[PDB]
This record gives C-alpha cells, structure tokens and sequence, in this order.
C-alpha cells in the first residue's frame, strides 16, 4: 500500500505541475 | 540538444539535484542552465510532497541503497503505469530522489559518501529507459524542459 500511496501522490503532483507550470 | 537524452547527461542532472539537496555544491564551471532551472522546480515539488505524504513517508525506512533502489523502482512503476509521460511527472522523479537521499542521510545503516552517486545512477537508468524517447520527441532538456519551466 505505501508504494501505491507514494506513487499516486507523485503522479498527482506531476500532473498538477504540468498544467500549472 | 538531441544528445541530452543519453545517460551521461541525465546522470549529471540527477547527481546535481542530489548535491543540491545535500548542500554540497561542487566547485568548477557550475551547474548547467538545465540543472539550475530543474533544481528550483524539483525542490518546490519535493517540499510539497514531503508535506502531503508525511504520515506515509514516516512509515518507510530507507536503510540501504538497495532498499532505496527497490522502493524507487516500485514507486516509479506505479507512478507511470498509465503510460502517461509529461514534464511535470519527470520533475517528480527528481523530487523523489531528493526525498530518498534525505531519508538515507538519517537512516542508512552503513553510510557511504558515494551513496548519492549510486542513487543518481538508478534514477538516470529509469529516466533514460522509460522516458528518454518521450524526452527527445519533446525537445530534450534544452528545447523542451527548460523552455517550459524557465522564467518568463
């Protein structure tokens, strides 16, 4: 579970940065 | 340029970012324009992720370079399993290696000064093998990444 949680957090941050950066 | 998607260039970016996080500036010409732009953006992401995932990251102990590598590869696999690559996600790869090196600094059982060079290595391996073609098709670091993230 921790692997999935970390990965999802990174994916979310990257997709947000992609649109707002 | 087009060769900036090859291993050596990516390794240098990954190493530069870890040296930034560890506060060990290396003397000489100084980091590239790419690295200078990347360090600011990746660090901003790193601090956000460290805050958003603090409860979870405290439940993982990064006690060796081998655990760091397995965890990095496990996380990268799940992060990218939807087949989507974009520059924002590439930034998060550097942010995550910065998280790992800070945990290693505190938790590594037998610390070694060359550890950040091993971390940088497996980070570059993932970036090159799994995103390198996308990077090249999108202008590389100089004509893609820097153009997106440099100041206006």
């Amino acid at each position: 579970r921790r692997v999935v949680q970390i990965a999802a957090g990174l994916r979310r941050a990257g997709d947000q940065l992609e649109k707002y950066g | 340029g087009m060769t900036d998607c090859e291993f050596g260039y990516i390794y240098r970016l990954a190493q530069d970012y870890l040296q930034c996080v560890l506060q060990i500036p290396q003397p000489g010409s100084g980091p590239s324009k790419t690295s200078r732009v990347l360090q600011n953006v990746a660090f901003s992401v790193q601090k956000e992720v460290e805050k958003n995932l603090k409860s979870c990251l405290d439940n993982v102990n990064v006690v060796s370079v081998d655990t760091a590598r397995t965890l990095f590869n496990q996380v990268m696999e799940k992060e990218f399993e939807d087949g989507i690559i974009n520059w924002g996600r590439i930034v998060t790869i550097f942010a995550f290696e910065g998280i790992l090196i800070k945990k290693l600094l505190r938790q590594q059982i037998a610390p070694d000064v060359d550890t950040y060079k091993e971390i940088s290595y497996f980070v570059a391996e993932f970036i090159m093998n799994n995103t390198g073609e996308w990077i090249r098709q999108n202008g590389g670091w100089e004509n893609g990444f820097v153009k997106k993230f440099e100041p206006k």
